[PDB]
Formats: structure tokens, sequence, C-alpha cells
């Protein structure tokens, strides 16, 4: 209800994108300068209100509860006749701020282009409609943008956070009374080509800083963060940031990795963990080319009065030490199981040094070989993993459960697991076991060839699975010694974050089929960690890397399905009256969302039924299928792009042939 | 009140955050949230109320 | 109180109220999954009284001389829990003789009836 | 029969009252032929001596059509295990010939393919018997019937702390107090199709009677139609 007299002025800034000039001083950076970004000013534009160092290019955060009227005086100090246009506010044409063929009056057009050096009071009366609703977090996220040039203004700047919160929770400063802190997150692909000055700026920008040069962030422990994740960019850009060590809530859904695209504004929650700096980055391949390195320091502040609510159980019900001995071991492998290359690796080599047809591909991967003997010599885990490739063994990890991981490295390189989307839980706390964490408290020993050490993994009562989720949520894991080349190698695995009750580590609810994994991951063997020995020593070509190629950059790259190429996978088959509980994982560098489809048969999505499910990179998808149509049917893809086109599994359906019952 | 039935059909990640000039959407579901715009996710069918 | 040495009387005072179901296991630690019907048990009993002060009949309770001394799963009415196929429709339709060996039924010198 | 209402005279003819040594129904009975009665194989653990008083309409008093029939022998499934929750079915060959009359007409097997394609694919199903009139209410004095709807497989799986096998299917209401109860031990539960009721199964177990979030754990009749026939011809 309060009358918000806001004073903001656009102004070109010779932005450095560096956190500070450093001891070298000066500003010799990318030629992205004179960036017109509006900044908040004192009442009557006495002077520009100071901006956060983290909010380098980020503009004035404009929180607003319902009922307010915002007297946004915009002195267009930038020398261009400009405008500012909101997105989701039912405004009036006098403060429309958007010029088009609305056939309106000049008084309702002056907003659409305000003269430079001229104050325009962009007034908008907020309403209860323009505010968070029921089942809605206490704040909502929006954007006001320069409608003068929706193409060039963004790259030239003119960006500012827009937030709308409920009454009561909103403070005078804009924080939530229920939230210890509020955090705003932004990414951009700032290009000087479509800017005021012209340059070929492929340089990527997290907030105001380039390719992972953020000044680090310090957050006290047990701090209720009301996050504000904003992803905007000119073209279609995916921002697949994983909160390493944190799980966030979006629309009553809990996920550790926050995958977003351009023009995405989001808010979430987290109560800050115990201790240790952390880094978050986008899983997009181009965001891997760039930094997007937002270092955040989770710190156990004594000046925080760590609540220690201890509203928990802390007891061995639902618990067991669950010693998963998944010691890493170098293996030979074939992407195509042309022969029935199933039943793990008993007859290992069996090869001919030929990348095609029979064994001889010699894709010398390094499996997470499961064991139960302490010495890890005998495999001791040889399950009925028929028609299964290099796949991490499933851990039916119930809520708040505990489990032990011990690695012995039977491979030429040091290795150590990264639980992605599982690290959100309190990890094995380390004070002497910091290892090569990168100062991010990632207890990553990178176990040397033949070395052995232990993981003490245990999750607390908070879980990714939720009533607005599935019984078990799919979260994978992989290595850390070299993400790109080792994912290109055979270093990947997966478990389940289970809210399940009747499982006992045996089966989530052993009444529906539990076939789960669909991993159309793309592996380039000319990108693998064992590129050298695999490609060179054990192929039908000389010992060159052969990146340059007719198609060997394309031959050695392949969108295999769970370690098996699509062309050499046998058809599925099940009998009727069955429900198949799936836990998918779209992890491959698809660069294009894929839409699977079941002929006749349909999916489930909470209550919704899909029958055609789109997929997103590096995300686990756990649903069931009501297989209700007899005969063979297609696990086909509707995108059907020639890149990953031959993806259709002829899963059969018959009326359960076995008559059983003895006679 | 008018119901939305905007759809997207596979293709190649053709996403579109449909801006509305002074309009606010409404989620139609078990939660019934309110939206400003929506990214047109390929392979997905979206229904809302306006 | 007065009268019999050891007779007990309760001072007039108020008392609080508590709830039990809201707690899960705690230091209990018995199982990881859930199961409600179909369980068998055999063990001993720990007493709270001095054996010299109670004599015979102290550490033998909670059982039956016929049904539980032999430690055998017994007939229909107790089968409701133990039968895995049965949890709601057992309905033995009768309560035969001796199903409550530890229940008392009083008479008075008044016409035959139970007061309390 | 939690809630529900009485079977009208003749509405539930195959329904039988398995009278035990005290001649009070310890189980729900199902007339199968002139010499056969159907009950769940759990009923075999509850018997000293027992007969079949077909045509009974009131446990209070004899009110017409009550003919006492004696079970010749029980066809218990050899794979019948309580832990499996499965094969809880006991065909009761009778010494006394069943006299097809008022309130005496059995339920016979349809086509197995048609039964699978039609019976378990129906919407609701009708359960009858001298059952507990409520979740714990007193046993139905009259022969009371009730109708319950089908439940999806996943709903039954989440609604049960135990296995929901390839055969067993939930049927009832999420929170409404109406279902089979104590008194429907092997109590015939049927499903209408053109006035020809088809026994789609009988509750075996479950948490309470029509409890909140709970359902009757019925047995897929279509699953063992071949075994039902082979036990019809057995003993
Ligand atoms: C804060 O996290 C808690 C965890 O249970 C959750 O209840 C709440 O919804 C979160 N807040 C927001 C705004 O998501
Ligand atoms: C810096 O940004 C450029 C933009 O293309 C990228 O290629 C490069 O890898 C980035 N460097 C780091 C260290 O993130």
């Amino acid at each position: 209800a309060q009358l918000r007299q806001f004073y903001v002025a656009a102004q070109g800034i010779s932005w450095s994108y560096r956190p500070e000039p450093t001891n070298s001083s000066l500003n010799l950076s990318v030629t992205s300068f004179k960036k017109i970004v509006y900044r908040e000013y004192e009442p009557y534009f006495k002077k520009e209100k100071p901006q956060s160092t983290i909010s380098g290019l980020l503009g004035p955060t404009l929180y607003a509860e319902v009922g307010d009227i915002i007297k946004v005086h915009f002195k267009n100090k930038a020398d261009k006749p400009l405008s500012i246009h909101p997105q989701g506010i039912r405004y009036s044409k006098l403060s429309e701020g958007a010029s088009y063929l609305d056939h309106t009056f000049p008084a309702e057009k002056m907003d659409d282009a305000v003269a430079p050096g001229r104050e325009y009071t962009y007034e908008w009366s907020i309403s209860e409609d323009s505010g968070p609703t029921h089942d809605d977090p206490p704040c909502l996220t929006h954007i006001y943008y320069s409608h003068e040039n929706l193409i060039e203004d963004f790259n030239s700047g003119l960006i500012g956070p827009l937030l709308i919160c409920k009454k009561g929770t909103l403070t005078e400063g804009g924080t939530q009374k229920t939230f210890d802190k509020q955090i705003v997150l932004l990414f951009a692909v700032f290009d000087e080509s479509k800017s005021w000055s012209q340059s070929s700026s492929l340089m990527y920008t997290v907030n105001g800083y380039v390719n992972g040069t953020m000044p680090d962030i310090t957050v006290c422990a047990h701090d209720h963060i009301s996050w504000h994740l904003l992803g905007m960019s000119s073209g279609p850009e995916l921002f697949s940031i994983h909160f390493n060590g944190q799980v966030l809530e979006q629309n009553h859904h809990k996920v550790s990795a926050i995958t977003l695209v351009s023009a995405t504004s989001t808010t979430a929650n987290m109560t800050v963990g115990p201790e240790g700096k952390w880094i978050i980055s986008s899983l997009t391949p181009k965001h891997l080319q760039a930094g997007m390195q937002a270092y955040i320091d989770i710190k156990n502040c004594p000046k925080k009065t760590r609540n220690l609510k201890k509203i928990t159980r802390e007891q061995r019900r639902h618990m067991k030490r669950w010693e998963y001995f998944i010691a890493a071991e170098e293996v030979i492998w074939d992407y195509a199981p042309v022969i029935p290359a199933n039943m793990d690796k008993k007859y290992r080599s069996q090869h001919l040094d030929n990348f095609s047809n029979q064994i001889g591909k010699h894709y010398k991967k390094v499996m997470y070989t499961q064991y139960e003997d302490e010495s890890f010599t005998k495999h001791t885990v040889n399950p009925n993993m028929k028609e299964d490739g290099i796949l991490g063994p499933i851990i039916r990890a119930q809520v708040r459960d505990t489990l032990k991981i011990v690695f012995k490295n039977m491979a030429s390189r040091p290795y150590s697991i990264y639980p992605h989307g599982v690290t959100f839980s309190p990890y094995e706390d380390e004070v002497n076991s910091s290892f090569t964490s990168g100062r991010n408290n990632t207890m990553i020993r990178a176990v040397q060839p033949g070395e052995t050490y232990t993981y003490k993994w245990n999750i607390l009562e908070f879980d990714e699975p939720t009533e607005n989720d599935a019984q078990c949520l799919t979260r994978p894991y992989y290595s850390d010694v070299d993400i790109m080349r080792d994912i290109a190698s055979g270093l990947i695995g997966l478990l389940l974050i289970c809210k399940s009750r009747s499982l006992d580590r045996r089966g989530i609810q052993r009444a529906a089929d539990i076939e789960q994994q669909a991993v159309f991951a793309v592996f380039d063997e000319n990108k693998s960690w064992y590129l050298e020995d695999n490609i060179n020593k054990f192929c039908e070509n000389p010992d060159e890397v052969k990146r340059d190629d007719p198609k060997f950059y394309e031959s050695n790259i392949m969108s295999t399905i769970n370690g098996y190429v699509p062309e050499s996978i046998t058809t599925l088959g099940f009998c009727f009256d069955d429900t198949v509980q799936w836990h998918f994982c779209s992890v491959g560098t698809q660069n294009e969302i894929l839409t699977i489809h079941f002929t006749g048969h349909s999916f489930i999505y909470g209550k919704r039924h899909e029958d055609t499910l789109t997929l997103f990179p590096m995300r686990g998808e756990s649903v069931t299928v009501t297989m209700d149509n007899v005969g063979t049917w297609m696990l086909t893809s509707m995108n059907s792009s020639p890149r990953s086109k031959k993806l259709r599994l002829k899963f059969r359906d018959v009326k359960c042939i076995p008559d059983d019952d003895e006679d | 009140w008018v119901r939305l039935h905007l759809l997207n059909i596979g293709g190649s990640q053709d996403i579109h955050v449909v801006h509305f000039h002074g309009q606010t959407l409404l989620e139609n579901g078990n939660k019934q949230h309110q939206l400003g715009v929506w990214p047109l996710l390929p392979g997905s069918f979206k229904t809302l109320e306006m | 109180v007065a009268g019999k040495p050891g007779d007990f009387g309760y001072c007039d005072l108020n008392y609080c109220e508590e709830a039990v179901e809201e707690e899960t296991g705690d230091g209990l630690d018995e199982d990881s999954d859930r199961a409600i019907e179909g369980r068998t048990a055999t063990s001993e009993y720990q007493t709270f009284f001095n054996p010299r002060t109670f004599g015979s009949g102290e550490a033998d309770c909670g059982l039956r001389p016929l049904f539980e001394k032999k430690s055998l799963e017994d007939k229909t009415e107790r089968e409701l829990l133990e039968s895995y196929i049965d949890g709601r429709i057992v309905e033995g339709s009768d309560a035969e003789i001796g199903m409550s060996p530890w229940q008392v039924m009083l008479f008075r010198k008044s016409p035959q009836e139970l007061l309390c | 029969i939690v809630g529900g209402q009485e079977c009208k005279d003749g509405e539930c003819p195959w329904q039988a009252l398995l009278i035990n040594e005290e001649n009070e129904g310890f189980c729900g009975g199902t007339i199968l032929s002139e010499f056969y009665i159907l009950t769940a194989a759990h009923c075999l653990y509850q018997a000293k001596r027992f007969k079949v008083r077909v045509g009974d309409r009131n446990t209070e008093q004899e009110e017409g059509g009550e003919a006492v029939h004696e079970v010749e022998v029980v066809i218990k499934h050899n794979r019948f295990t309580k832990e499996t929750y499965d094969f809880d079915i006991a065909v009761l060959r009778l010494k006394t010939p069943i006299t097809f009359r008022m309130n005496v007409a059995p339920a016979c097997l349809p086509e197995r393919d048609w039964a699978e394609s039609t019976l378990m694919t129906q919407k609701t199903g009708i359960v009858s018997g001298f059952g507990r009139t409520h979740e714990k209410g007193r046993q139905s004095t009259r022969l009371k019937m009730l109708e319950v709807p089908y439940v999806d497989r996943n709903s039954c799986k989440l609604s049960s702390s135990f296995i929901i096998t390839q055969n067993m299917f939930c049927a009832g209401y999420d929170t409404k107090q109406e279902d089979a109860c104590q008194g429907d031990a092997g109590g015939p539960h049927v499903t209408r199709f053109k006035d020809t009721y088809f026994v789609t199964g009988i509750v075996s177990w479950g948490e309470g009677c029509a409890r909140k979030g709970k359902y009757g754990i019925y047995t897929k009749v279509t699953a063992f139609l071949k075994w039902i026939d082979r036990s019809m011809k057995t003993r």
C-alpha cells in the first residue's frame, strides 16, 4: 500500500567484469564499456544509491508488496531516449512503456520512449492480483526491461531485478521476515555485437562478471535463503546450474540442480548447511566452456546462533551401514553389444582391437565396479544386469538413510566420485579429509591407482522426493578428476533419492516393475580420458588422435543408450497387468530437448499422463508407465532428429503366458 | 475468464516466453499459481486461465 | 494413609496430558521397511518386583498356560495379526471357552450381577 | 459389509453362509454347483466342524430357504501360502447336494480372455455377506450387500505396506467407510454385467475395514480361472 517513490537513472558504465582492479589496478578488460544500466538514486536523484559489488551489472532490485503504488521517477541520464517496460503487471497505457501499433495517444506513448536526461515517474498501483498467491512462496519474481530496443538494450545493459512479495513477509528493506537472507542470481551471454559499441563478445557473464570471476559469497550456517534465480540472454541459452551441496524448492518441488533457460526468473529456499565454501555452475556445454563459477561460502557463523532445532530422529530405524564397495576399476568395453555383452565383466578382454561389431572396440573405460569383499578382488556383485551397459549400481537410498562407499583404484588414473544431486545432503564432514577439494569442501581424494579410502555418506530428513514429486527421485553420480574427458569416458553412475516406505533396500514397492534407466548419453571416444590407449593402440587406424576427420569426431562420438548403442539393443518385452516404475536420466550433451513417446501406452506425471515426455540434460526423471496395450510397441522419440533418430524399443505386451498355479 | 491451451511440438528446442503487455496468467492445476509469461517448452502442452 | 499399614491415598492435584504416536523409532532401531501383519516373537520377561516379595507368578505373565507356554500360533481370533493373507475379514464368529483367562466377573449378595 | 444394505431375497443366490460347529457363519460362502462352495483358503485355519446353510437371509432367525449342506472335502491350493497373499481360495466340495432354488444359483466362469478384457476392466463391484455392518460395527444380521469401485494398481501399491501382486487388486473407497469386513471371510464379491453378476474376487486382507487410504485386497479371479476350473474338477 506504501507509495514507492523510486528514482532510477540509466547511465553508461565502462564495466570491467573483473571483481576488482586487483594489485595490477587499472581496467584493461573486454571492450564492453559505457554499458547503460539504470541505477537507483536517492530521492530527487540526489546521487546514485550504492550498488552491491556482487550486483556489478545487476540493477536496482525493486521489491514491492501488493497494494503499493510505485512512483518510479526515471531520469533517463543515458543519452538515448529510452523506456522501461515491466512483464507481468497489469499496467496502464500512460505508463505502458512499450511502443507498438496500439493506436494510443502520445501521452500514453511518452512512456514508451522517454527523452534522455528527463525524469518520468513510472507510476503503477500494485494489486493483490499482482502478488504471490496461495501455494506460492512469499515473493514473486518478474522483470522490467528497456522496451526501447529489446535486442540491443539488453547487451548494452538496462537490467534491473523485479520482485513482488506478499504483505507482512516483505520488510522495509525488501527481505522476508521468515527468511534470514535473500539472494538474487543472474546469468547473461552479453554480446557487444548487439550493443552500443560493437565487438564480437562471445564472453559469458554470470551477473556482472565474466566466465566465473565472481567475488565470492559468504552465507552463515542455517541461514534461511529466499533465493531469486534469474536467467536471461538474447538467444536461447540454457542455464543448468547445479547447487552443489544445496537443494532448492520451486513450486513445492525439491531438486539439487536448477535447470533454466533464457528469460527465466525463479525463486527458491535453502537453510544454509554447516560449513564450507561451495561453487555452482551451469551444466550447459557452452557454460562449461565459460566459467559460471559462483563461489559461495557456507560458513558456520558463531555470530548466527545456529538454531540446533534437532527436530529429527537420529536413530537406526530405516538405517543400515549399507556398505557399497564400488571400487573403481579399469575395464575394456564396447559401446555396441553386438554379441550379448551382458553380465558385467567376467570374460573381460575377448577383443580384437576393432571399434566395430564384435569385442575389440576396447573402449578402455573405468567402471565403478561394485564389490562386497573388503579386498575388492572378487567382483562379489554379479547381478542379473542383463542387457545393461556401464551403469552405476542402483542405491535405493531411502530418506535420512546412511551408506558406506569405499574406493580402491584398479585403474591407471586417480579417481573419486562426485554425487551430483546427492551432494545436496550433508556430505561426509572433513577437517583433515579436505583432499583436493578446490577449497570447496568436496572430499575428493582422487584415489591413486591401488589406494583405498572410505566415504561416510548419510542424508538428513529433508529429501528431494515430495508429495509434489515421486516416491523416489533420480539423482546420478560421476567422477571429479576430469569431468569432461571422464564423462566422455566410463565414469558415470546413478542412485535414487527414495521417500519409499516398503523397500528395505530390496525394492521401492515390490509390486510394480522397476526397470528404470533410459540414458541416451553421448560419448566421444576422441574426447574420453582414455582417448590415447582406446583410439590409438586398439583400433583399425594409426596412433593419431584423429579429431580432424571425415567422420571420426563423429564416428568416435555416439549417443549410446545405457552404455549400448541404439542400433544393437534387443527389444524389450513384458506381460500385461504390469506397471513399470521408471527412473530416467537425460544426461547426454543433447543440445536439443528430446521427446520420447510410447505407442498406445501412456506415461504418468504425478496425476498427469504424458504419453510423450520431453527430456532435459543432466536431470533424473522418475515416473511409472501403465503398460496397457498388448503386443510389441515403440519406445520412440517424437523429435526424431537424425542425430539420435533410431531410438525406438519394441517392448512387448502379452497376457502373462505362465498359467502357474501348478496344474 | 478465458482458458489457455497453447501447445509446442518437438522440433528443435523452439521455446518462446510469450510476453503479455499488462497481463497476468493463472496456473490451472492442483496448486493454482499465477504467472506473467510462460516458456513454450517443446513436446509439452500447457493449459492456463486468463 | 490410615487404616491398613501401607494403604495409599492420592492428594488432590491436576496432571498434564501427553501424546505418543507423533514419535518415530528413536533408539528403537528394529527395521528399515514397513510390515504390520505377520510377526512371531519368543523371549523372556524382566520383572519390577523383588521375587521374595511376590513369590510365584511374577516372571510368567503375558502368556497363557495352554496356548503360549507351548509358544504355538493359536486359533482364529488371534490369527488376525499372524495370518499374512488376513487383516480385515477373519471373523471367527465365536469366542469359545477360556479366551480371557485373566478377566474377573463379580457377583454381589444382591441379585447376581457385576458392580465394577 | 461396512454400511451397505440387505440382499433382497434372491439377489444374492450363490452367496452362502458357511455354518460352523455352532451354526454361525465363520466365513462367507459362494455357491458354485450342485455340490461345490467357494471360500478363501484362509477359512481352512478357522474350522472345528462346519456346514453350508445355503439360502440363509438372517442370522437372527431362519426366514426361508435355509438348507444345511456339508462340505465333502476342501480343494486347497498347493501353492496357497499366506505370505504370498495369493491363492487364498478353497473350493468346498459338498456331501449334501446343493438344491438350486430361490436364493440358490451359482456364479460360473466366463471366457478367460473375455473375463480379463471385461471383468477386471469394469468400474465397480458388488460385495455381499453377513459382514460387519461398519468398520467394526456388529455383524450384519440380514444378508447385506454392498458395491465398491475398482482401484488403480499404483494406488493399491502405495495404499498397501505390503506387496500388491500381479493378481491382487484394491477395491473400495479412499476414506469412505464402506467395504467388506468381518463376516465376508471369503465373502462373495461380484460385478454386474447385463444383470449377470460376475465374481471378480474376494478380499483377503487389509488394514481395517474401508479405512482411510485403505482398500479390500481382492483376488484376481481372472488370474486363476484356469485353476478355478481345475479345482472345480479337483476332488
Ligand atoms: C523453505 O524450505 C522448507 C523446507 O521444508 C519449505 O517448507 C518451504 O516451502 C521453503 N520456502 C520456500 C519459499 O520455498
Ligand atoms: C572466458 O570466457 C570465454 C568466453 O567464450 C570462454 O571461452 C573461456 O573458456 C572463459 N574462461 C574461463 C576460465 O572461464
